[PDB]
């Protein structure tokens, strides 16, 4: 949950 | 803090706002950590004032307090980084990458690497995941939507997002009563200072 | 503003300081413009925090308000400039020269040229007027002495340099009385300050 | 002397 | 005398030019100080290669050798400076002012002062004397027009500006003659091996 | 080119060296591509003069000619990069990484990524493979040893690494012979003026 | 052997 | 003539 990502 | 003192801060906040001391209001919000002002936050994010954004946030949470507050800072620092790239300031971009973004590497090694490699692109829009980032103005707006959600879900902000409601100038009214209490201990009627108790 | 409201700001200032909200205190001083805090001013000048110095000042006077406040800003921006030259950051020095010091050119034409020409020196202490300049820490101190005088002489600071003196927590004391007036009669003596006690 | 100067 | 080694340089220069070694031609021009290649100088001034421009000149004259060659360096360095101002590179402009233009500070204090003050103009054409400096290309060409008059009028270049007249490849025919001197001494007879050591059959 | 002509270039190289025209010697080596001067190359590598190093090399090989000449440029640009990091000039370090080192990515995707990530370290000696790089001076030396090997094994350099051996001033000796051959055709045998046209007695 | 690497 | 100048 609330994974960090580029988009 | 007592709830007295906490409530007194709120009174002060209302007063300061009514006297239009805008910057003082937000310093107090920040240093007390009692109320998080969305309107203000939005205004600063749109303005790209990242220094102030992180400073205001610092009154309510640290970067590693929880997964919500961790993603909040990450999003902010990512946009900071991309903007630096977009104005072609690679000196600033690297400074941001080391000072602001490195803390997130420990938890995600691979993303940090992927983000680092954006330094060597002509345009970070060559990365497919970022191929959609069209404007500084628009990107900030998109990101802001995401921050609002992250903040509203964050347990450390959950009870801090709604101001109490008071009749106008509650503090001024209370002060008035202290003057009524002082002068009702006077002998006869019928101001001077708030600095010492008033008498006749 | 009333004198009530003005006085209330001072109580609030005392409260904020006691509760250790340091940055809110000085934002309040600045935005109300009611009290100029010398101690704070000195501390910021010594630290060289030039943006904050000018911002704090900006609540009390603007650059062109009078000849006193005009020399105050000039002195600050001159020191900013010399520090830039002294670490040999000629990129910064020229930027300061054009952005910060050019306003003083309009009426001091020759001086602006003379200050400009320091860019071409190996060391600005080759200029005899600046030959007495010893290090950053000392220069800041010397300048600070000059600023204090300029501010104390400035007519816009005239009623602003002295804090009143109060028993501690006067605001809390007044608040307590309101509870005495409210939380008397109908209810004596946790409930709020948000509505009246009954 | 309120004139600005280098000194 | 050394009028040999001077003459031998021209021969080598000519050869180098025939074989299209461009950069060796100009290093030699520069390092011998025997021939000043105007055509090369112009090409580099137009291209704005001020470092190559100035180092090439150094093979020929110093800033303080005479009043002509000192106007030569100044005009180049002034142009260098204005160009930095024009691309808004204020950092480079100050460095040029201090390392390169600063030499003129002493006898022209005032000129140096006026020139420094161009840093504070939004566009240096706001100055009176610079009101027509318009374009980089034209500025370089206009300056080059006078630099040329200055180089030709300078006493240190007067004999160095025009190449000698030679049959093409004068150096190769000489080598041919030297080998002929090698082989009319030998018996008995048009077959060469090397130039490193003298030719012997028998 | 004939081998006559090739040999003449070598004579000229000796002449230029004897007259101490230093920069003309190495421009000629470079432009002719006939002789690669290790001694000079080492000197420049130690000095860290990278622009001149790559320019001198460019007279012999380009970056993508072969796997030897590839690793040679890669090593030079890698050291260039590490030095930039070591002086904490991250503006320069990224400029190098994009302009000079990106060419090696196409065929090395993973290494280019790894090298990029060195920007984010406090010190690249935190990387275990680079944990041994102790000095700029020492690093250059270690690297130089590696380049010497790569150059000597590189097929494009293989016949270019040894200067011939000649008596001193071979060119001056040859020139002299040409004068002897000219004057031995004389029927009044003063004197001989110049090398620009053949001498006669008259 | 001849392939590129960091050290 | 050979004086250094602005233009």
């Amino acid at each position: 949950g609330l994974e960090l990502s580029l988009g | 803090m007592s709830s007295l003192s906490r409530e007194l801060v709120f009174l002060i906040l209302q007063f300061l706002d009514e006297e239009k001391f805008k910057e003082t209001v937000h310093k107090l919000e920040q240093e007390s950590g009692f109320f998080f002002n969305m309107k203000y936050f939005e205004e600063k994010v749109h303005a790209g004032e990242w220094d102030e954004v992180e400073k205001y946030l610092s009154g309510f949470t640290k970067v590693d307090d929880n997964r919500y507050s961790m993603k909040i800072f990450f999003e902010i620092r990512k946009q900071k980084y991309l903007e630096a790239l977009d104005r072609h300031d690679r000196a600033k971009a690297v400074d941001i990458l080391v000072k602001d973004l490195k803390v997130f590497s420990t938890f995600n090694e691979e993303l940090y690497k992927e983000i680092t490699q954006l330094l060597t692109l002509e345009n970070f829009r060559e990365n497919e995941q970022l191929s959609k980032y069209g404007d500084t103005k628009s990107a900030r707006s998109i990101m802001l939507i995401e921050l609002k959600k992250l903040i509203e879900a964050n347990p450390l902000f959950r009870e801090k997002l709604v101001f109490p409601t008071l009749k106008a100038s509650r503090l001024r009214t209370l002060i008035n009563q202290s003057l009524n209490w002082q002068h009702q201990l006077c002998k006869n009627p019928r101001i001077k200072t708030l600095f010492t108790d008033h008498t006749c």
